[PDB]
């Protein structure tokens, strides 16, 4: 199969990227690179190791034959932070490798975190959920834990994190804490404890109901 | 390769 | 350009039987391969299986049992059955064109070269529903976020504005969650000054097409 690495490569528009995939069984000059922007598509970057696809800026090139080929983006532009993917030939189980999402560096910034009651309308349904917001932190790394009345919570919250904001490069996460209306009428605090690299110690946003 | 699957062996 | 365009319908339940098809525009079927491929959200795109210009096909071995790819050349077409769908079966399904060819003695390239739009299928025992749609409100205690809790809907997608669209600067709309109930749910929040929460009115616009339901909630401390 074909090995990816690295993950994630965070650099600023303007400097080289340079992307890994090994194969483990050799291919010749018959891998793919393809880039996928989010919400659409893959499409085809450099074929053959080393041949732009019509189209694609002369900013890409492609290199290596056999086991270990590399993809070169000379310069950085906006437009090319996305993820990048190899493929050759009709390998199975996994045709194409795990990917490589380019994200923009920037400077580290701590969430700033807020957190959010039931409304009395979703709580007249029967059930309340709790909402935590880390808005606008970079690296994407965060931790969340939820704490009511001080008792640590597991297995009734679920997150979601947005992909890096266009004008400001940071992301958000939502944790959201579901529970029956009966639930939460028997506690009295809901707190939400964020940890991150921007944050010197946790901090806590909390409410009593 | 129209014919015959030229990704067989 | 050569364009390849998805169609047919997206929406099934557990052992029924997922039918697609791709239309070709702007170039001919003969000399190149014709592949169906998904992705499920966060993954990487999985190749389905291919038909060739005279017929014969090959498949994925974890598909075997259940896929099948047709084509008409006369309609510029070719097909995807796959049958006993699961919810394992969920994902946004692209046809594309393979750039196929001899490379070594007895090697081979294969690039797909030209992709289609996708087209998302979702396979789940849940019903369709719109969404109820909640204020998460400023808190009482310079800058404030402020949002809507859009909840308990199916299918995917729903859209979130704020003041029809005027008001974009601070807004973050987040992915849909899968809830163990099968039903989804987002928040979509903004930040803003303190200072406007008694004078600015702030309205998260929601919209869920397969429901046809269409929700204004103002959102106030």
């Amino acid at each position: 199969e074909l090995t990816q690495s690295p993950a994630t490569l965070s650099l600023s528009p303007g400097e080289r990227a340079t992307l890994s995939c090994r194969a483990s069984q050799s291919v010749g000059r018959n891998l793919g690179w393809y880039q996928q922007k989010p919400g659409q598509a893959p499409r085809l970057l450099i074929y053959d190791a080393s041949n732009r696809a019509t189209g694609i800026p002369a900013r890409f090139s492609g290199s290596g034959s056999g086991t270990d080929f590399t993809l070169t983006i000379s310069s950085l532009e906006p437009e090319d932070f996305a993820v990048y993917y190899c493929q050759a030939r009709l390998l199975l189980p996994q045709t194409f490798g795990q990917g490589t999402k380019v994200e923009i560096k920037r400077t580290v910034a701590a969430p700033s975190v807020f957190i959010f009651p039931p409304s009395d309308e979703q709580l007249k349904s029967g059930t309340a959920s709790v909402v935590c917001l880390l808005n606008n932190f970079y690296p994407r790394e965060a931790k969340v834990q939820w704490k009511v009345d001080n008792a640590l919570q597991s297995g009734n919250s679920q997150e979601s994190v947005t992909e890096q904001d266009s004008k400001d490069s940071t992301y958000s996460l939502s944790s959201t804490l579901t529970l029956s209306k009966a639930d939460y009428e028997k506690h009295k605090v809901y707190a939400c404890e964020v940890t991150h690299q921007g944050l010197s110690s946790p901090v806590t946003k909390s409410f009593n109901r | 390769w129209n014919w015959f699957d030229i990704t067989n062996k | 350009e050569v364009q390849l365009l998805e169609s047919g319908p997206g929406l099934l339940k557990p052992s029924e039987t997922l039918s697609l098809t791709c239309t070709v525009s702007g170039g001919s079927m003969i000399n190149y391969y014709w592949s169906w491929i998904r992705q499920p959200p966060g993954e990487r795109p999985q190749w389905l299986g291919h038909i060739i210009y005279g017929g014969t096909t090959k498949y994925n071995p974890s598909l075997e049992s259940r896929i099948t790819i047709s084509r008409d050349i006369s309609k510029n077409q070719f097909s995807l059955r796959l049958n006993s769908v699961t919810a394992a079966d969920t994902a946004i399904y692209y046809c594309a064109r393979v750039a196929i060819g001899v490379s070594g003695f007895l090697n081979y390239y294969y690039y797909m070269d030209v992709w289609g739009s996708g087209t998302a299928v979702t396979v789940s025992s849940a019903s369709t529903k719109g969404p109820s749609v909640f204020p998460l409100a400023p808190s009482s205690k310079g800058t404030a976020a402020l949002g809507c809790l859009v909840k308990d809907y199916f299918p995917e997608p729903v859209t979130v504005s704020w003041n029809s669209g005027a008001l974009t600067s601070g807004v973050h709309t987040f992915p849909a969650v899968l809830q163990s109930s099968g039903l989804y749910s987002l928040s979509s929040v903004v930040t803003v000054p303190s200072s406007s929460l008694g004078t600015q009115t702030y309205i998260c616009n929601v919209n869920h097409k397969p429901s046809n339901t269409k929700v204004d909630k103002k959102v106030e401390p």
